[PDB]
């Protein structure tokens, strides 16, 4: 549970649905709340992230487990908008 | 907000100006995400911080800024 910050470095991140997210490149800190703010990710999965940045930042609150890998809540999905005259829902 | 690697081996100083050492590592809780300690490679002999494996154990409660010099107080 408690350990050193260097452990994050190089760890692969997966979602709790088994899907690869990427490799931790850095850890984003906050003096005001004495807490980890986010994880900087690189070598990141294009199938899941539409983005052209060198790396992306995942907020730390979606981290579920840190072991040999980091598991996060799978947030790489699309919500469906509700339609008033259709029981089906829309995706754009 | 500060990336952790940008704190790599920075110098750590007290409120008066004493050079405490160079940052070695950072202790954190992985579930909570709370930052717990600093681990500073010593250079001077401040009695205000206890030691383990030859590093200063600075509670993160005592950190007061983290710009070009890590600044630390006794309380």
């Amino acid at each position: 549970m408690i350990g050193e910050i260097t452990t994050f470095f190089g760890m692969r991140v997966f979602t709790d649905e088994g899907r690869y997210v990427g490799r931790v490149e850095d850890v984003i800190l906050d003096q005001n709340t004495k807490s980890i703010r986010g994880l900087a990710i690189s070598d990141y999965n294009k199938a899941l992230i539409d983005s052209h940045a060198k790396g992306v930042i995942i907020p730390y609150r979606v981290v579920k487990a840190v072991g040999d890998i980091i598991i996060i809540k799978d947030l790489f999905k699309r919500k469906s908008r509700v339609l008033d005259y259709e029981s089906r829902e829309l995706i754009e | 907000y500060v990336p952790a690697r940008s704190l790599a081996r920075k110098s750590v100083v007290l409120t008066d100006g004493t050079v405490v050492g160079t940052l070695y590592n950072i202790t954190v809780d992985f579930k909570t995400g709370t930052i717990v300690n600093l681990l500073v490679k010593p250079e001077n002999e401040i009695p205000d911080f206890k030691k383990e494996e030859g590093l200063y154990i600075i509670p993160f409660e005592c950190v007061r800024s983290l710009k070009d010099f890590i600044v630390v107080d006794r309380r």
